[PDB]
RNA sequence: UAAACGAUGUCGACUUGGAGGUUGUGCCCUUGAGGCGUGGCUUCCGGAGCUAACGCGUUAAGUCGACCGCCUGGGGAGUACGGCCGCAAGGUUAAAACUCAAAUGAAUUGACGGGGGCCCGCACAAGCGGUGGAGCAUGUGGUUUAAUUCGAUGCAACGCGAAGAACCUUACCUGGUCUUGACAUCCACGGAAGUUUUCAGAGAUGAGAAUGUGCCUUCGGGAACCGUGAGACAGGUGCUGCAUGGCUGUCGUCAGCUCGUGUUGUGAAAUGUUGGGUUAAGUCCCGCAACGAGCGCAACCCUUAUCCUUUGUUGCCAGCGGUCCGGCCGGGAACUCAAAGGAGACUGCCAGUGAUAAACUGGAGGAAGGUGGGGAUGACGUCAAGUCAUCAUGGCCCUUACGACCAGGGCUACACACGUGCUACAAUGGCGCAUACAAAGAGAAGCGACCUCGCGAGAGCAAGCGGACCUCAUAAAGUGCGUCGUAGUCCGGAUUGGAGUCUGCAACUCGACUCCAUGAAGUCGGAAUCGCUAGUAAUCGUGGAUCAGAAUGCCACGGUGAAUACGU
């Protein structure tokens, strides 16, 4: 029953929480679904979306998911060396390098998901939608434009690149 | 439901021994068929006036153990909704659901 | 609707007969519950039939019981388009019941001497073709008959049909398509 | 929100009771009030340990009462004073001479009631009431029991409106009419008003209560077989 | 003008194809709008890449190019306003104060189609009977008074909470009468309670007589019943059912619902839990992302049916005795017979049907075949569904009272309508005479043989009883014969005069049963409308729950005991 991965550190990272109706057919149960978000510390592609009767059965459900069929990615430094802005979904996030002088700067759920994803220094306006379920994707598509540091010259930086696979 | 009812009940049944005891068949043995040629006189119809609330007539008794509007069963001293109530947590003997 | 075909039951003999066309025309013939009633007036009946001609006791009873008689009986079904009819053909059982029902209310109202009388004379007189029920099983037979020319729905179920496989000919259905 | 008649439209069927005792005619009323009042009042008295099922039974000449609990000897008390004091009031309120004896039922470490005193004290205090009753079922499931079926209501959580949940698992069939299986109803106040647990626990289909008798009581234990039967 | 469009500006370069429509042309057996070679517009299908979704994908909505057009929330507005063109209405780009927190692209599931199609419950049908019409029983409203108390309003109210209603009951209304109070504990005073007995007043309540002064003890003093009084406190059909707990009705026997978990989508959420075939069935063959398990359903269960089996009375009697030929009793065990172990029958077999197949129907022996007959038996749960009035209960009000003692009046009035059921309108029945067999159960303040009384019901006394012992009980319809013709009769027997009875001082309105004489409504009832598959339906009596007193009902029993189930 599946493979899974870990961190070696604790993310509890619950985003939403919604309830299921039919309203006629068997009427209405008391049934929740919940949206939860799994990094490392350096990121993660880890979003799982699950359902169950209760509050705490679905965000346990919910957890499961965001680490299987998932795998861990990584990032030197507590920034990003690429200025790319990150599309996904109409959810639309931008980066642009910076130093270590600033940590994060954002609010609400948003702090603690780029705090796991390496990206929290580089951290530039969102827009678009920028709603709880899909405003956290930082880590997953801002991290599959990736860019992350190999070189000792920057003008060996695109032969560098090259040789690793040749 | 509403405890005047069961309030008359509970002062009755001293009020049945004290004023019913002396005065049950008294009625027949001064005015009915036992008096027969002895009273029917005057002078003796004046002796039955304290027994009126006292009588059986009167001791309807409802539901023994809380009161209850009408809806009384005489065999578990209880009613419909009360009995439903005790057989759910098992508290009546011999009880069966028919089927046969 | 019925998740299943479910037929007719065991039904009892009488303590005056063996006979089965004897104990279903008492069976028929009970009314207050009460059977045991019913035995004389089946006997009683048949032995005026027998007294008016003595070939048999049941020379009046088997040809009023076929001539009252029905054979086939219309629904009226439509869920769109038109009115139609759908003709079915039905089971003796049912024939032989609608037959056997109408002797005895007629014969009931018939207002003569004793119900032995009564029968008697009103399967005299539907045996002749000439009785109060001839009329019910004429008219009845008349509309099953025509209505096979109709069927639900007739006019989208013409091209539905031939789309999800089927003829392309005018036949009668059951509420579907033809 | 149908709520089928639970457990009372279940009995006698080969399925015990909390009573047995033999009764009839016009004074089975007079025997039943006062063996409510022995059930009210006698576990009111041994209420200093908590208990799991209750059993008054009337044979000839007698009155003796079965009581299951947690523990043995624990209602019983020590040296043999507190309970000829039971013996006391059994007698007193059925009006015949008294017996108790102590013993379990199957499964004695878990009770239908014992969920919902458990259940009850996080309400009780107004906090931490959303993940109780999941936690009681988890207990409950670990101490025994083949299936649990809760039912929570109140003004819960102390809200200002009311709410229906419930939680269930296992196997708790519910047209079952085969073995004893444990049922409470909690009735009970705080602060802001009433809460209550409606709590079904299910043991076995065969596994307690009574089995169906394997025999006719005509043929045995008879040492002779006539009377006289015309074969003398 | 416009939905005036490769819906996608103009035109072009580049990016796995295959095929459709249909066409230059090379090649073919020219082998059917075809294939291969190489171009063509034009369309299906899907990969790299793209979208929020549909969808796009070599004709892009990909990768892009140059260069131009246009947008900055909605409504109000493609209008106003300005420039211009137009016989002439008009057209053209294109706005705000004001209003307002939205408006708007897409999609899930419920519901829903009157778009297409599929399925089920005695829900119809196939019938049969019933309410609705008469009258009565009983509930509802209308309407009425001091008041004729509510709760409930198709299916989800109306023989239901609130099954036995003179007062009591009991909410309602009026009259007396008191406030620790009918009831518990705790203090204070008078009477013991209990019983017998005269009387006043309405009865509450009190006075007097006669019997008794018990109970515990500091004989301080109190419990018990009753009166008196004070707090704490008891009590509250007290309000609020969007403040609640417990509890239950519905869909429906729908044939599905849910618990844990994975997966597909960004997700809401689905999937399973949906299809076909089959079923009481998540039962069973086939099969897709559903896997594992529970619920509904199946089961254990009690009961019946023959039949085996044991007991042998308060049960039975083939032969036998006492003998009027009755198990009453000497006696007998073949036998039912009662309550219980159960046996037997499993859709298991065979045949048809059915997609191979579950399973349905037929077939047969047998007491009995359709998961043998009967019953148990009903999911998660929306419905702000209904009870604060069994009962629990806060917020929160009275506590000389939204408590409590006592009498009388009323729901059950009567105008009618309405729910349900009862028994008639016939003759399958009624009558007259004669004639037959039950099952089950209720009786410890009770009923009850005999008894004397009684038109009958019943009455008071009482052996007796514990109900297979004794009694309700003559069980009736049915059966035998004769009789009756749609005439309110040969059906029905309401009203009313008048007598006799029950629980109780006390039966007048509100109560129940017996019986004598006369005698009406009612000809199978319209709109409406339901239950039922076989011990059912129909119909007749019986007992019981309830139960102070009494039934037309209900509940269960036994007599006599049906048509049919094609079809949706």
């Amino acid at each position: 029953a599946h493979i899974e991965k870990q961190a070696g550190e604790l993310q509890e990272k619950l985003i939403a929480v919604n309830r299921v109706s039919k309203t006629v057919k068997g009427g209405r149960i008391f049934s929740f679904t919940a949206l939860t978000v799994v990094g490392d510390g350096n990121g993660r592609v880890g979003f799982g979306y699950g359902k169950a009767r209760e509050v705490p059965a679905a965000i346990q459900k919910a957890m499961e998911k965001a680490r299987r069929n998932m795998i861990n990615v990584a990032l030197n430094n507590g920034t990003l060396q690429h200025p790319v802005k990150g599309v996904h979904t109409g959810s639309r996030v931008f980066m642009q390098p910076a130093s270590e002088g600033t940590g994060i700067i954002a609010g609400g759920a948003m702090r603690a998901v780029l705090e796991v994803a390496g990206v929290h220094n580089v951290l530039a306006k969102a827009y678009g939608s920028t709603n709880p379920i899909n405003v956290v994707r930082a880590t997953i598509d801002g991290l599959e434009n990736m860019n992350s540091p190999e070189m000792v010259a920057a003008k060996r930086g695109k032969s560098v690149e090259e040789i690793l696979g040749k | 439901a509403k405890q005047s009812m069961k309030a008359r009940e509970v002062k009755r049944v001293a009020l049945a021994d004290k004023y019913f005891a002396k005065r049950a068949e008294l009625k027949a043995i001064i005015s009915d068929v036992n008096a027969s040629d002895e009273d029917r006189w005057n002078a003796v119809l004046k002796l039955q006036t304290l027994p009126r609330d006292s009588s059986p007539s009167r001791q309807r008794n409802r539901c023994r153990q809380t009161g209850r509007p009408h809806g009384f069963l005489r065999k578990f001293g209880l009613s419909r909704i009360k009995v439903r109530e005790a057989a759910m947590r098992g508290e009546i003997p011999g009880l069966k659901k028919a089927s046969w | 609707p019925r998740r299943r075909v479910i037929g007719q039951r065991k039904i009892l003999p009488d303590p005056k007969f063996g006979s089965e066309l004897l104990a279903k025309f008492v069976n028929i013939l009970m009314v207050d519950g009460k059977k045991s009633t019913a035995e004389s007036i089946v006997y009683s009946a048949l032995e005026t039939l027998a007294q008016r001609s003595g070939k048999s006791e049941l020379e009046a009873f088997e040809v009023a019981l076929e001539n009252v008689r029905p054979t086939v009986e219309v629904k009226s079904r439509r869920v769109g388009g038109s009115t139609y009819q759908v003709p079915v053909e039905v089971r003796p059982v049912r024939r032989n019941a609608l037959a056997m029902r109408w002797i005895v209310e007629a014969a009931r109202k018939r207002g003569d001497k004793s119900m032995a009388l009564r029968l008697a004379n009103e399967l005299s007189d539907a045996a002749e073709n000439k009785g109060t029920a001839v009329k019910k099983r004429e008219d009845v037979h008349r509309m099953a008959e025509a209505n096979k020319a109709f069927a639900h729905y007739r006019w989208l179920s013409l091209r539905s049909f031939s789309h999800q496989a089927g003829a392309s000919s005018k036949q009668p259905a059951l509420g579907y398509l033809n | 929100g149908q709520k089928v008649h639970p457990n009372g439209i279940r009995l006698g069927i080969v399925k015990p009771w909390n009573s047995t005792w033999f009764a009839n005619t016009k004074e089975f009323a007079d025997n039943l009030d006062s063996d409510f009042k022995v059930r009210q009042y006698l576990t009111k008295e041994l209420a200093k340990a908590s208990v799991s099922r209750i059993v008054i039974e009337r044979p000839a000449k007698s009155i003796r009462v079965t009581i299951h609990t947690a523990r043995p000897g624990i209602v019983i008390g020590k040296k043999g004073e507190d309970v000829e004091k039971l013996r006391k009031v059994v007698a007193d309120i059925a009006g015949v001479p008294a017996q108790i004896n102590i013993a379990e039922v199957r499964k004695p470490e878990l009770d239908a009631k014992l969920v919902a005193d458990s259940i009850t004290s996080q309400l009780e205090r107004r906090v931490m009431f959303r993940r109780a009753m999941k936690r009681a079922v988890q207990n409950a499931m670990r101490l025994g029991a083949k299936g649990i079926k809760v039912e929570v209501s109140g003004r819960l959580g102390g809200a200002e409106i009311a709410r229906t949940e419930w939680y269930r698992e296992g196997r708790v069939p519910l047209h079952t009419l085969r073995a004893d299986i444990d049922y409470n109803t909690s009735e009970a106040h705080t602060t802001y008003g009433v809460i209550g647990v409606k709590v079904w626990i299910f043991k076995g289909e065969i596994l307690g209560g009574m089995a169906a008798v394997e025999q006719p009581e005509k043929p045995a234990a008879q040492p002779k077989k006539q009377q006289r039967k015309g074969r003398k």
